């Protein structure tokens, strides 16, 4: 990865994201949500990331 | 047959009925401070708490 003053920023569109196989890994430490509800991100559709 | 407003206090009456009634409708459209105006959005996007 890069520095935190020069963090990578990229743009996410036109795919289909799955959201329930990143969610459900216990791999991640620390996952929290804000306006959305992670049990709830696989019935939205977006128009940029 | 010729004169018109005439007529002042009828159309008077109607007016301020008909712009009660479309300044009521028109209030349903704010966001009095949530995250959006319309309900089906935010009990579709969030968490019951």
């Amino acid at each position: 990865f890069a520095s935190v003053y020069a963090w990578n920023r990229k743009r996410i569109s036109n795919c289909v994201a799955d959201y329930s196989v990143l969610y459900n890994s216990a791999s991640f430490s620390t996952f929290k949500c804000y306006g959305v509800s992670p049990t709830k991100l696989n019935d939205l559709c977006f128009t940029n990331v | 047959s010729s004169t018109a407003s005439a007529l002042g206090k009828l159309q008077d009456v109607v007016n301020q009925n008909a712009q009660a009634l479309n300044t009521l409708v028109k209030q349903l459209s704010s966001n009095f401070g949530a995250i959006s105006s319309v309900l089906n959005d935010i009990l579709s996007r969030l968490d019951p708490p």
